[PDB]
């Protein structure tokens, strides 16, 4: 069992969804070092079955300025997927600020 | 040219509870020099009340972004214009107190 702070991590993205920053809490949760995510699009990490839904959420984020993503799976560093939900906010567009919270263990 | 910016997390009072290490390039301090201190301690006297009041209101705005411009004292004791975009977060599965997420960008006053 993990407390709330431990299951949450912040990320920043350019408008194309490429990571520009990720907080180190992701490492214990999903396996990645922040440095290895930088410059990679978030879209590289979504499960195939969430891809169309996340495209829609990204569209909603860009049109409205904020979004709650809905549940989706992020590819983990060493295989499998973690369920997450993300609150995204556009900073004005300059970048996207995400608060990400894990909903499952790696599966 | 990429704007110089860093992310911070604050409690509702204004205390830094997380600081992204891009702060060093933006304002010259290490994260440890900011953590535990109120953002207002780095704010120009003229802007301090505005900053306090911004932090007080952002928690009432249902998670929308509130922006504020203020002068931030760099590690070299010089006033840098910052545009801080802030919003509240609380994990919806909980009733933990909201905290404030900030993106802090050095901008021009021109
Ligand atoms: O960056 N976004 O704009 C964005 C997301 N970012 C994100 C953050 C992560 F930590 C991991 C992943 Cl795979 C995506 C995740 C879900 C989203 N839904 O709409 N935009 C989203």
């Amino acid at each position: 069992f993990k407390g709330l702070d431990s299951k949450t991590f912040l990320s920043e993205h350019s408008m194309d969804m490429k990571f520009t920053y990720c907080d180190d809490r992701i490492t214990e949760l999903i396996g990645y070092h922040p440095e290895e995510l930088l410059g990679r699009s978030a879209y590289e990490f979504y499960h195939a079955l969430d891809s169309e839904n996340m495209t829609k959420s990204h569209q909603n984020l860009c049109t409205k300025g904020q979004v709650v993503s809905g549940q989706y799976r992020m590819l983990a560093k060493h295989g499998g997927y973690v369920w997450l939900e993300t609150q995204g906010t556009v900073i004005y567009p300059q970048c996207i600020m995400c608060v990400n919270y894990v909903l499952s263990e790696i599966e | 040219c990429q704007p110089t910016r860093f992310i911070s997390r604050h409690n509702i009072e204004g205390i830094f509870t997380f600081v992204d290490h891009r702060c060093v390039a933006t304002v010259g301090y290490q994260p440890q020099e900011l953590l535990g201190k109120n953002i207002v301690e780095f704010c120009h006297p003229e802007d301090q009340q505005l900053l306090r009041d911004s932090f007080q209101q952002v928690v009432k705005l249902k998670g929308q972004v509130l922006s504020v411009m203020f002068r931030f004292r760099s590690k070299n004791q010089e006033w840098l214009w910052m545009r801080t975009s802030s919003f509240t977060f609380q994990n919806p599965y909980s009733d933990e107190i909201e905290y404030i997420i900030c993106t802090n960008t050095n901008v021009k006053n021109s």
